[PDB]
């Protein structure tokens, strides 16, 4: 009874860093100069059309 | 956008960016390369044989048929293969 | 090697190795007890004498057998054929192929 | 000549070495000193 591993046959597994972990930290997107983000502020807004606020 | 009554002097032999046409493009030539496979397990004892074919003696046959080990997916086993080949990429190492 | 076909019906007679380039056939017939005689001496070409009929599958062909096409057979071709390969990749056929019988009712 | 008391700081090592091919190996040797090599645990 012999097995292999399933990706055996497809690519070599890069094995992750024990060092480095996966919890999720919030990131913050911020525009460059000459350009700004608007943010909706309407409670009832169901995200496609004018938003009032 | 066609001049006028204008004149320069040009030479094609001391010109640039022919130069840097040359550069690009080899540096470019070998970035088409870093994705793909580097034959690290192919360099290897080759078993070949003539081409089936009618062999003339005065002439040569361009295809060997070269039959050797090559590891499989897996280290533990390895597989006997074979392939075809020219003569001006292979040479005779030094019966069998 | 028996192939029977009730005469008047069409046949098929298969001699040789399979093809591996380009072929030059020779058939050849023989019947009891005579010298052999040239029915086809090329892939699809009949010298004078034999009439037609006797098809060839052409040497164009890559991987496949030699067959000889006989239709509307009789009791003059119940004979012993044979096969004469000349391929462009094989060596020199000092010898013949398999002998391959009809047999007629 | 060893002299017993000090320690020659030389010490001369043949391995397996693989050659250009991967099918064949060969047999060859070196010098080191003591400082880059140890004594892993007669032979
Ligand atoms: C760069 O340039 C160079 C040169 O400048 C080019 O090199 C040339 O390349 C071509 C193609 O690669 C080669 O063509 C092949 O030629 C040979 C020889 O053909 C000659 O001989 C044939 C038979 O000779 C008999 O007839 C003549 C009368 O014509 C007679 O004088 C002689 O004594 C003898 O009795 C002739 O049929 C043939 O004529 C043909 O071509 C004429 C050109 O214009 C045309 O006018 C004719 O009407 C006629 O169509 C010529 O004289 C051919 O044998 C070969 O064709 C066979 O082989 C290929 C590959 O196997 C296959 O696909 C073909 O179908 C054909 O095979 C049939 O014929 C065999 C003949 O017995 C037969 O045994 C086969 O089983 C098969 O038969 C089947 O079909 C036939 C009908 O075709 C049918 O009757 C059968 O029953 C069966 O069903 C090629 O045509 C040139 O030789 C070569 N060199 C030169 C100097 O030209 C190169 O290609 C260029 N490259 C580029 C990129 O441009
Ligand atoms: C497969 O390849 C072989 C080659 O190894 C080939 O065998 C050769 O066949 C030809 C004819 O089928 C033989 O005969 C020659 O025919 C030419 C045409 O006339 C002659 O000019 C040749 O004479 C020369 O060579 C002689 C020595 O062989 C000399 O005595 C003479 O003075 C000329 O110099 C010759 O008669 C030929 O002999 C063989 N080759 C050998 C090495 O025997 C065969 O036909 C190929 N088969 C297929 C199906 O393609
Ligand atoms: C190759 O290396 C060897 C070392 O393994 C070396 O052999 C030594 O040679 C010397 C002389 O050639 C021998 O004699 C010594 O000479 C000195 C100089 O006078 C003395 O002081 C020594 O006396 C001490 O050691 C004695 C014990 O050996 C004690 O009894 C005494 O009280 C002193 O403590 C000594 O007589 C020396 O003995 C040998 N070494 C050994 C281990 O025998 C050889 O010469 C080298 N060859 C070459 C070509 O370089
Ligand atoms: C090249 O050589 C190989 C052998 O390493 C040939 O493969 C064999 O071909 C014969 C003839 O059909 C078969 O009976 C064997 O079963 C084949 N063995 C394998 C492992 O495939 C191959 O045909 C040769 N190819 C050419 C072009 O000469
Ligand atoms: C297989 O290839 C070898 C070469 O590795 C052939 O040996 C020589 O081939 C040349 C030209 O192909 C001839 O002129 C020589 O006469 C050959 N040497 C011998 C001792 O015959 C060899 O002929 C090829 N064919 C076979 C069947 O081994
Ligand atoms: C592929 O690998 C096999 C296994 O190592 C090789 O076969 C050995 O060949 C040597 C030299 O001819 C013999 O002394 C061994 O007895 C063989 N062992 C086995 C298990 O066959 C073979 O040479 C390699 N190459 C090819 C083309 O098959
Ligand atoms: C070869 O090297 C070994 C060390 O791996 C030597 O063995 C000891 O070496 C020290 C200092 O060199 C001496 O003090 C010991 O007395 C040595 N041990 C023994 C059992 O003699 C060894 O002397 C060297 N030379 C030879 C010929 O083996
Ligand atoms: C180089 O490789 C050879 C071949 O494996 C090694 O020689 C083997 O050594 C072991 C342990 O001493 C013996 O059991 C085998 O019988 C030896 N085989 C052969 C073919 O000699 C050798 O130890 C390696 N290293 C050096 C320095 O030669």
């Amino acid at each position: 009874k012999e097995y292999r591993l399933i990706n055996c046959n497809t690519s070599a597994c890069t094995q992750a860093c024990p060092k480095v972990s996966f919890e999720p930290i919030p990131i913050h997107y911020c525009a460059p100069a000459g350009f700004a983000i608007l943010k909706c502020k309407d409670k009832k807004f169901n995200g496609t059309g004018p938003c009032p606020s | 956008i066609h001049l006028e009554n204008v004149t320069e002097e040009f030479n094609m032999w001391k010109n640039n960016m022919v130069e840097q046409m040359h550069t690009d493009i080899i540096s470019l030539w070998d970035q088409s390369l870093k994705p793909c496979v580097k034959l690290t397990p192919l360099c290897v004892t080759l078993q070949c044989t003539n081409v089936t074919n009618n062999i003339t003696d005065d002439m040569r046959g361009e295809l060997k048929n070269c039959s050797f080990n090559m590891t499989t997916e897996l280290r533990d086993k390895k597989q006997k293969v074979y392939s075809l080949f020219y003569r001006l990429d292979v040479v005779q190492i030094n019966s069998n | 090697t028996f192939v029977s076909v009730a005469p008047g019906q069409t046949a098929r007679i298969t001699c040789g190795e399979e093809s591996l380039g380009s072929r030059s056939v020779i058939w050849y017939q023989q019947r009891p007890g005579q010298a052999p005689s040239l029915i086809i001496y090329n892939n699809n070409d009949r010298p004078s004498g034999i009439p037609d009929r006797f098809s060839g599958s052409p040497g164009s062909t890559f991987g496949t057998t030699a067959t000889l096409t006989i239709t509307s057979v009789e009791a003059g071709d119940e004979a012993d054929y044979y096969c004469h390969i000349w391929d462009s990749r094989r060596p020199t056929n000092w010898v013949f192929g398999e002998g391959t019988t009809l047999i007629v009712l």
